[PDB]
RNA sequence: UGGGAGAGGUA
């Protein structure tokens, strides 16, 4: 319901295909946040496991 | 405002926590009905193209 | 369960994974088509499965085995 | 006595006097080294900076307002009002109970019972029925004089120092035959308290019973009968009603 | 014409709604005496002498109305505008007593104590005690459904 | 997009030429005439990539079919336009700049660093001055600033042997030469002969960023920034006015600006420039990049045109506006709207009346779904318009849609979680929604203008999680007490009081009835009225010892009202319930009794029930308001002459002058009090019972019918003080800064003030109404901090098997129980059983949920105390386990695992901040010689025992007093039996013999001198302040002695009995008198929510009672000092342990006594710091559930104790080590309390040492910045600081905890996300 | 006061000052209605006649060498109706009195 | 389109 733009459509979607199921990702604030403590100079990323 | 008839007592639950019981008198007589003027815009702007 | 769900809560014994079952039970009626076992008076997939859990029909093991006997028949 | 009024003409005067400094220094700049036959005043007096700084002063201070326009009532109380915050005055966010409070010298000049009930409840304040201003600035509100006990119709208007001296009848004490008061053990105001005095040792006396409450105030009917949380609440209620299809 | 809740007062503690619904109700009922003459069109003398005593009614008051100088079309053009009620000033810290409120209620025909008996609208059966009944001035505030929906 | 961490570390500048995509050259946006970007601009297209969806820029490849195609004619390669907010660029910098964080952001991370002073970088940075970096000769030594004259002349004397250099290229190449390795060794060997406790804190602050800098791999010249990355255009956009004109973005403007001195410092560095040109403008592209990084923290704030301060990228990031707590902790939100409330009191309790209109757009895709499912619409033009136009097919799929479908319905602000419950919506034509009226306690929701928010929940999980947790018939009680939340409020409690009230001759009293049908019939046709006595048989239906109800019928003898009542009271409850004149609490006792008897069904039906009797009989009954229901009593008039004569005579005697005018205010006040205290006892009399007249036999009194009356009794609206300044006399009103006023307003709200008197009033009107702003200020603070010291705070296991717990006794301070026993362990679990003789010898077993019969087995056997456990003792790490927290008071069964108890916890404790015979114990004391019980100890209190065995009556007995009875007998009560000096303290001695003044010198020890207004000789002792040059080094001690002078000794011990006694101790005894044994022988003299604030911050007090540290005997320690220092010497061990005592502090032991360990030595408020390093965990969590408890039953607030004891479990995370075991954790640091629980496990598994630990109470703030979780910490508060030490240690979350699971976005482990973390946390271990 | 305050000026030297002699406020060039119709400020032309002398500098005391006159357009000021108003740019104000 | 200030208001 908020910023994650495939999330939100595939839901749009599936809300009108009649199945009510959501498949959510990675709200687009905080990529956001990834790329402004990245322009501070500072290397923050998301640990793969 | 307008000169209200009012009687003090609980109607019900109708007026249960500072809420207000209105006859359809007062709606049929146009007491309490305002005019609202509301002014919309148009410019017609010269584009580039 | 269309009033309160301590029934169904007194049926399973915990209320986080008696939502996650009802779910379960509801996108298999509502994705899947499966058959409602308790008749539907005209309700939704959410309320028919959680009359499904307060009747006792069916539980997490009890859809883990007819799943499981769905693949075993298939495959 | 320590805050004073800066109304409109005043400040529209520093704008103005701030705009005329902003010309003068670059008139006098090239005054200096111009040439002196050819050189009129219109040419290097320039009407930039004076007409810059008095409208962004009347388009945007924090002073100029968006006129309340609901009833007659919402615009006489919003051109009748008295604010503490702007430029050279308080801040909002670091304001403390102290000056958010009913000062015993509002009596007369300021409204206890008309105000905000937000975040702005002390800051924002409303002018009384018979509040005036001085020469300098310092609000003042009449008193009949009393003489010898004859309560005369001379009218004072006594500043907020001047009357922390005197003994200041009640305008709920009885007159008769245009004389005196009918008791001896009358009640005033002195030095800030409001104690019992004699019928004789008072100096004057209130011009009016609406003396204290502001124009919204008093238009409640039956306000002494009323809690004061409720009375603020409905003198601001007051501003906020919509004019309907007929008068009543 | 508007039915108003008892419990929001004694908490709140303001006691000019219940006085001014008390005025309000002794100033209708001045203003219904007042269009039952109009309507019956009595004369202008009875209209002259119950408008005079509807207005030299208070205790020690300073107005001074006398309608011996009021032409006789004068006074049918007040009974004409009072007929919907008589309005009634009351300044602040300055009011009407109670005394004066019963007063005016005794002159209007009205219930001394403010109160009369309701009957229910829609059973038929009557509310088994007297019930506040008068005439408040409401205000429409701005913050209306059409714009907060 | 899996992954299991975030990872913070620095960044090279070869890592930012990997993010790049191209170097930013111009500092061009786009061209203005056409709005295209610049070639190497901030916009750049070549760069940044496309500004259409699927185009270039020149326009030649239009289409989808060059999917990713680098065009020709200009280069941008054609795709997505969603990689302008992916694409960084870089800017390679003309010369070294600092990176202001690790500058300023204190400690200042460079300075900690090379140890050098701030103020020398700053001096160095600034082009102000050199330093040196290697010197070849032994006259100059590293890191030595130099003047430019010092420079010049070093210049000319070595030649080129040294090399100096300045600015940011200077430091820069110090940090790239500096050795940590050899630089951490040398520290760490320091620090073995460093005795100087300064410089062993900050050699261990630089041993451990050595230590983080050679563990993260970060290298240590990364803080000066060489390569400049740039933020994506799409992140800092241009927005266009309406005007044709571009609004003014702050990062663009900032960036444009670094790029302008960039450029003209190459073209300086170029030309071969001057070195005052190139330094200049190397300081403006120094102070241009820290502008960028963080505007307003080195100089001045660089503004806009606006006189603004621009924005920068650590404003982006930090503040409440910031992108954290804006943006990722609460969003705006889809299928979502807002409307007024209105009442729906036709509504059942799961139900909500929802618009029409309201819901056809928050439902538009179902509509669609329902629109194709059934065929009507096979376009979506058509189906687009067939819901625009709302036809009566559109608004039959609309009710087949909302038909079980709840919404959650909000109201701002969320004080705590039962603002937020789900309905059923009703479709009603209108534009208000409809709540039903007996949640509206739980909302805090009156009518008079209050919106509420509608929030559809969507997926199949989000429905059966809104119908199963959150709605409104699941949420009966409350969850911080355990009392329900769905009570009847004022009008159901009108009308239940009216239906339940009787007369004595209403009509047709005396009928004997055959049931409630036969009473409804009756009072439906008018043959009877609802209070009339009659005699109705009655059948009730009670419960066996199975679950059955078997009936038993009889004749009662009620009204007529409560057996109407009865016919909605169902099946299972006695008769009593309903027998009297029910009130609010009467009520709400019944609604909990029908709850615990039947279930939770039931309950809701009778709920409902309730409501619609109440609400018709009510309406039924017609109870107004008017003016003569206001009863003045008649003799106001008296008692106000009375008090008139009394304040007329006491200013008489002010007149005569044998009063002064601080006795007579004091006076005038109790005057005032007393007669307002009368007046209202006689209004409220002649109130309360003023249907005295009735009939039938005689004029019978009877309780009133008063329309007040009724609404202040039935506890509907109003209270005894509201009633009185309507009806009696106003009172007493305070001024502006809290005095009282001698003369109180006299008149009531019925009569009216006058002018002084409202304006009286209005001081005290404005004080309350500006407080309720700033105190709801402080409250949404406060549950914020809260909340976030609490938050990752999870029930992860079932037992975690302890022994450990907490002996709840009922509070007995002062004269009465404040919380009986019941009340304060009902829904706990028994850490042990119960082990008394007693009066039965109960036992209970271990580990058992006290129910509510298990507490009336307790009251029955009058148990004293239990040790039962709690949540400060439960020895799960990472959480709690279920048994120390015991029961789910939302539920009332015991409580499962994956419940967020820290947010129940911190939202129960923030939520009504809005609101705000005789036995001795410590026996240390002997008896006189009058035969009467003197004390001697300071730390003794009194405790009336009673006959049952419990102690309900404490009190704390002064020293100084002394004891009429004795120990053990029957006292008789209703006196204080012990009698003090509650002025002065005296000295008491408690051995015999005759004084001679020995050990002083009356002269020079004391100041030899007569008391002056008595005559007689005494013995003042001057202190030892002005003492003479022989008092500097002795002190006067009263040595009691025999008859003859030998010494008398204290029995048992050593010691001499020779009383050093301090100054301001007025012996007015002379020699040759006796001392007897218990005499003494001179005297020396004497808001709420910032309470509950300061207490839950730990804050210090400025003037703390001082703690005996040890156990031993207290001396006096270095004298002739300003500030007088003290020392106890121990029986066993060596303490030479000093402490400075300031000058106006006084002193509550002497120099002569035996001290333990936690005596306290000074009066004062005591510090939870000294409460838990001198006496435990216990200790501590008693004091703070005490002293908070204090504050919210003063205020009527009823919350239990375990919420509390959850906060200050997550206060006290934290471990120093003082002794280092066989683990790398040295000496005095802090670290997680949890992983030295689980080192100090694993030593004790493999065989080792293991370290010894000591609690720290931290403040909420302290303790959440301190979280081991950067993202928690950063999204909490001070972002600048917790991201710089996070980046310089190169940390990593782990994503634990609720704030990290919503900030990135996943299901928190809480709730029905605790099934799915726990699955995720079994992949990646058993993986 | 606003102009006593800051005139006269004089040069950087002192060969030429600026003398002020009096102003005046020209006819609005619409009225109140016509204003908040068309959407501008009601305001009024400032006037002010200025007097330029040129000091002597190669005299002693050169008082007297040229003597100007002319009308000079300060700007504009808003003037407030006659109910305590300020129409801006068509909108109506109201500057609220200040409490320091 | 959609950003930022300032002012006032509602609970
Ligand atoms: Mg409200
Ligand atoms: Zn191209
Ligand atoms: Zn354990």
């Amino acid at each position: 319901k908020s910023d994650d733009v495939n999330g939100r459509t595939k839901m749009y979607k599936n809300i009108v295909d009649g199945n009510h199921q959501m498949e959510p990702g990675m709200p687009e604030s905080f990529n956001v946040l990834l790329k402004e403590i990245r322009s501070l100079g500072i290397n923050i990323e998301l640990e793969d496991e | 405002g307008q000169n209200m008839r009012v009687a003090f007592m609980p109607w019900n639950g109708y007026n249960f926590e500072d809420s207000i019981l209105v006859s359809e008198r007062v709606v049929q007589e146009d007491r309490f009905t305002t005019i609202h003027i509301q002014e919309l815009a148009c410019v017609s702007r010269d584009t580039k193209l | 369960a269309r009033v309160t769900v301590q029934d169904a809560v007194e049926k399973i014994g915990n209320r986080f994974d008696l939502v996650l079952v009802a779910a379960r039970r509801a996108r298999q009626m509502q994705v899947g088509g499966k058959d409602p076992l308790v008749p539907e008076e005209n309700d939704k997939t959410t309320v028919i499965a959680l009359r499904e859990i307060e009747e006792g029909l069916i539980n997490n093991q009890i859809l883990d085995v007819r799943e499981r006997q769905e693949q075993q028949e298939q495959e | 006595g320590n805050r004073r009024i800066r109304s409109v003409g005043e400040m529209a005067e520093n704008q103005f006097r701030v705009g005329l400094v902003r010309v003068e220094r670059a008139v006098k700049e090239r005054l200096s080294l111009g040439d002196l036959d050819t050189l009129m005043p219109q040419d290097m007096i320039n009407a930039k900076p004076i007409s810059a700084a008095v409208k962004e002063f009347f388009g945007s201070s924090q002073l100029s307002q968006f006129m309340d326009q609901n009833n007659p009532l919402s615009e006489i109380t919003h051109k009748r009002r008295i604010s503490a915050l702007g430029p050279g005055g308080l801040t909002r966010e670091r304001a403390g109970f102290e000056v958010r409070d009913v000062h015993p010298t509002h009596y007369g000049r300021v409204c206890p019972i008309e105000t905000p009930e937000g975040p702005n409840i002390g800051l924002i304040n409303s002018l009384s029925v018979y509040a005036q201003t001085n020469e300098y600035g310092f609000l003042e509100t009449p008193y009949r004089k009393v003489t010898d006990g004859v309560v005369t119709d001379e009218i004072h208007y006594l500043s907020a120092i001047e009357e922390g001296n005197y003994v200041i009848a009640q305008a709920n004490s009885n007159l008769d035959e245009e004389g005196h008061f009918v008791e001896d053990l009358v009640t005033c105001r002195s030095k800030g308290e409001s104690s019992l005095f004699s019928r004789d040792q008072v100096d004057y006396m209130d011009v009016s019973t609406q003396q204290v409450v502001s124009v919204g105030a008093s238009l409640i009917p039956f306000l002494e009968h009323d809690d004061a949380n409720r009375a603020l609440m409905g003198a601001n209620m007051q501003r906020q009603a919509v004019p309907t299809l007929r008068a009543d | 014409d508007i039915v108003l809740n008892p419990l929001g007062v004694p908490s709140r503690m303001n006691i000019g709604q219940i006085l001014e619904t008390h005025l309000g109700m002794a100033a209708k009922g001045i203003g219904d005496k007042i269009n039952a003459m109009l309507k019956q069109q009595q004369e202008v003398a009875k209209l002259r002498e119950f408008i005079q005593r509807a207005y030299d009614l208070g205790a020690d008051v300073r107005q001074k109305v006398d309608l011996s100088t009021f032409s006789d079309e004068e006074v049918m053009r007040l009974a004409e505008n009072l007929r919907k009620g008589m309005p009634i000033a009351t300044p602040v810290f300055d009011g009407a007593k109670e005394a004066e409120i019963k007063e005016l209620l005794k002159l209007g025909d009205l219930p001394t104590s403010g109160q009369i008996r309701l009957y229910d609208g829609r059973t038929g059966e009557q509310f088994e005690r007297p019930v506040t009944v008068g005439y408040m001035y409401m205000l429409k505030l701005n913050h209306l459904v059409d714009d907060k929906m | 997009e899996e992954f299991d961490a975030i990872k913070i570390a620095l960044a090279s500048p070869d890592m930012i030429r990997s993010w790049s995509f191209g170097e930013v050259k111009k500092p061009e946006t786009i061209n203005y005439r056409t709005f295209k970007p610049e070639r190497d601009g901030l916009f750049c297209a070549r760069i940044f990539g496309p500004v259409k969806d699927y185009e270039c820029l020149c326009g030649k490849y239009k289409r989808l079919k060059h999917r990713g195609v680098i065009c020709e004619k200009c280069g941008v390669e054609v795709t997505q336009t969603k990689v302008r907010r992916e694409r960084m660029g870089h800017i390679e910098l003309a010369s070294p700049t600092a990176h202001i964080w690790f500058l300023k952001s204190l400690p200042s991370r460079i300075g900690l660093l090379l140890d050098m002073p701030l103020r020398d970088i700053e001096r160095v940075l600034y082009f102000e001055s050199y330093v040196v970096i290697e010197g070849g000769m032994t006259n100059l030594e590293r890191q030595q600033i130099l003047t430019e004259e010092q420079y010049l002349d070093a210049l000319e004397e070595f030649g080129d042997e040294f090399d100096a250099k300045m600015g940011a290229e200077a430091i820069q190449a110090l940090l790239k030469s500096m050795d940590l390795e050899q630089e951490c060794e040398q520290l760490r060997e320091e620090l073995n002969e460093t005795n100087s406790e300064t410089k062993r804190k900050k050699l261990t602050k630089r041993i451990k960023l050595l230590e983080a800098f050679v563990q993260s791999g970060n290298k240590p010249e990364w803080m000066i920034l060489t390569v400049l990355p740039v933020l994506p255009p799409d992140l800092r956009p241009l927005v266009p006015l309406d005007g044709g004109r571009f609004a003014t973005s702050d990062l663009n403007d900032l960036y444009r600006r670094v790029i302008n001195r960039n450029n003209r410092l190459k073209r300086l560095l170029d030309l071969a420039a001057p070195d005052i040109i190139v330094r200049n403008e190397k300081r403006m592209l120094q102070e241009a990049v820290d502008a960028l990084l963080d505007n307003g923290r080195r100089g001045r704030a660089i503004t806009g045109s606006n006189k603004r301060p621009l924005k920068s990228l650590a404003d982006m990031i930090k503040g409440k506006q910031g992108r954290f707590r804006q943006n990722l902790l609460g969003k705006r939100v889809d299928y979502s709207g807002r409307s007024v409330i209105t009442v729906g009191p036709y509504l059942r309790l799961h139900q909500c009346g929802l618009p029409k209109k309201m819901a056809l757009e928050l439902f538009k895709p179902f509509i669609y779904g329902k629109l194709e499912l059934r065929g009507l619409a096979t376009t979506i033009k058509a189906a687009k318009k067939m819901v625009e136009r709302e036809e009566a097919v559109v608004w039959d799929i609309l009710d087949e849609v909302i038909r079980e479908h709840p919404v959650l319905l909000n109201r701002a602000p969320t004080l705590h979680r039962l603002g937020i419950q789900a309905f059923e919506p009703v479709l009603i034509e209108g534009k208000a929604i409809q709540l039903h009226p007996l949640v509206c306690a739980a909302y805090n929701a009156d009518f008079d203008g209050d919106q509420m928010a509608v929030h559809v929940p969507l997926t199949l999980e989000a429905q059966l999680e809104a119908r199963a947790l959150m709605m409104s018939t699941n949420n009966i009680l409350s969850p911080a007490n355990g009392e329900p939340i769905i009570v009847p409020s004022q009008d159901v409690v009108l009308g239940l009081y009216y239906m339940t009230r009787d007369c004595v001759n209403a009509k047709g009293e005396g009928m004997v009835l055959t049931g409630p049908k036969e009473a409804e019939r009756l009072y439906r046709s008018g043959l009877a009225s609802l209070h009339a006595r009659v005699k109705v048989r009655i059948t009730e239906y009670e419960k066996d010892a199975n679950g059955e109800l078997v009936a038993k019928t009889s004749l009662k003898d009620t009204t007529v009202g409560r057996a109407i009542l009865w016919m909605i009271v169902p099946k299972g409850l006695p008769y009593s319930i309903v027998n009297q004149a029910l009130g609010k609490k009467a009520i709400s006792k019944m609604l909990n009794t029908c709850y615990r008897i039947l279930g939770l069904k039931p309950t809701v039906i009778f709920a409902d029930q309730i409501m619609y009797t109440g609400f018709a009989y009510a309406a039924r009954s017609g109870a107004s308001v008017g003016i003569d229901d206001m009863v003045i009593p008649e003799k106001k008039h008296e008692i106000i002459s009375e008090a008139e004569a009394e304040v007329a005579e006491i200013q008489e005697q002010f007149q005569s002058g044998l009063v002064t005018a601080g006795e007579r205010y004091n006076k005038v006040i109790d005057i005032w009090a007393a007669a307002n205290d009368r007046v209202s006892k006689a209004m409220m009399d002649n109130l309360q019972t003023e249907t005295v007249i009735n009939r039938d036999g005689q004029e019978e009194k009877q309780v009133s019918f008063n329309s007040i009356y009724m609404m202040a009794d039935s506890g509907a609206r109003g209270s005894a003080a509201q009633i009185r300044q309507l009806a009696g006399m106003r009172g007493l009103m305070a001024k502006p800064d809290g005095s009282i006023i001698e003369t109180p307003i006299t008149a009531n709200f019925r009569e009216g003030l006058n002018v002084l008197q409202y304006f009286i009033s209005t001081h005290g009107a404005r004080k309350g109404l500006a407080d309720t702003a700033l105190k709801t200020a402080n409250s949404g603070y406060l549950t914020r901090r809260l909340v976030d010291v609490a938050q990752d705070l999870v029930v992860t296991e079932d037992d975690c098997g302890t022994h450990e717990g907490i002996m709840m006794t009922p509070v007995i301070e002062g004269g009465d129980v404040k919380e009986p026993l019941r009340d304060r362990v009902l829904g706990r679990v028994t850490a042990e059983d119960v082990l008394k003789p007693g009066t039965a010898d109960i036992l209970v077993p271990r580990n058992t949920l006290l129910h509510e019969q298990w507490c009336d087995l307790l009251e029955e056997n009058s148990v004293d105390a239990v040790k039962v456990r709690s949540v400060v003792s439960c020895d799960t790490d990472f959480g709690v386990c279920a048994h120390c927290y015991g029961r789910d008071l939302a539920r009332g069964h015991i409580i499962n695992k994956g419940e967020a108890i820290g947010v129940i916890a911190a939202q129960s404790i923030g939520e009504p901040g809005t609101q705000l015979s005789i036995k001795l114990s410590n026996v240390k004391s002997v008896v006189n010689s009058s035969g009467k019980l003197v004390i001697t100890s300071r730390n003794t209190e009194l405790k009336l025992i009673d006959e049952f065995g419990r102690t309900k009556e404490s009190y704390k007995v002064p020293y100084g007093a002394v004891l009429a009875k004795g120990d053990g007998e029957q006292v008789a009560g209703g006196e204080t039996v012990a009698n003090w000096d509650p002025h002065t303290m005296p000295v008491i001695t408690e051995v015999s013999g005759f004084v001679r003044f020995t050990d002083m010198i009356d002269g020079q020890t004391i100041t030899r001198q007569t008391d002056e207004l008595t005559g007689l000789s005494s013995l003042v002792v001057l202190d030892s302040a002005e003492r003479t040059a022989g008092g500097k080094d002795l002190r006067p001690a009263l040595k009691i002695v025999d008859a003859q002078g030998n010494d008398v000794l204290i029995p048992g011990t050593d010691m001499p009995a020779q009383y050093f006694l301090p100054g301001k101790a007025i012996v007015q005894l002379e020699d040759g008198v006796q001392i007897s044994s218990g005499d003494t022988l001179a005297r020396i003299p004497q808001g709420g929510l910032p309470r509950v604030a300061d207490l839950f911050e730990a804050r210090r007090p400025k003037e703390p009672a001082i703690l005996a540290e040890i156990s031993g005997i207290v001396s006096f320690g270095k004298e002739t000092k300003g500030k007088r220092r003290l020392v106890i010497t121990p029986v066993d061990g060596s303490d030479p342990y000093e402490e400075m005592i300031p000058k106006w502090r006084q002193l509550n032991v002497f120099e002569g006594e035996r001290v333990e360990r936690g005596d306290v030595i000074s009066d004062g408020p005591e510090a939870p710091h000294d409460i838990l390093r001198l006496r435990g965990v216990h200790a501590v969590t008693r004091y703070i559930v005490n002293e908070v408890q204090d504050v919210y039953r003063l205020q009527g607030v009823k919350i239990n104790d375990k919420h509390i004891e959850v906060i200050v479990r997550q206060m006290l995370r934290k471990a120093t080590i003082v002794n280092a075991g066989s683990s790398d954790f040295l000496e005095g640091e802090q670290v997680e309390y949890s992983r030295v629980k689980i080192a100090n496990r694993e030593l004790e598994a493999n065989g080792k040492v293991g370290a010894t630990y000591s609690r720290d109470l931290l403040g909420i703030t302290k303790a959440s910045l301190a979280t081991e979780s950067f993202i928690s910490a950063a999204s909490f508060q001070e972002t600048t600081r917790v991201l710089t030490e996070a980046a310089v240690a190169g940390k990593r979350d782990e994503l634990r905890g609720l704030k990290e699971n919503v900030i990135v976005g996943r299901l928190i482990p809480a709730g029905t996300g605790y099934a799915y973390h726990q699955d995720r946390m079994r992949r990646r271990a058993a993986g | 006061a606003a102009f006593r305050s800051v005139f006269p000026i004089q040069s950087y030297s002192g060969n030429s000052e600026l003398q002020y002699v009096s102003y005046r406020l020209g006819e609005p060039v619409f009225d109140v209605q016509e204003c908040q119709i068309r959407g501008v400020t009601y305001s009024a032309p400032l006037r002010v006649k200025l007097r330029l002398v040129i000091y002597e500098r190669e005299a002693p005391e050169g008082t007297v060498k040229d003597i100007k006159e002319q009308e000079v357009y300060m700007g504009e000021i808003p003037l407030m109706t006659d109910n305590g108003t300020f129409v801006i740019n068509g909108t109506e104000r109201v500057i609220v009195s200040q409490l320091h």
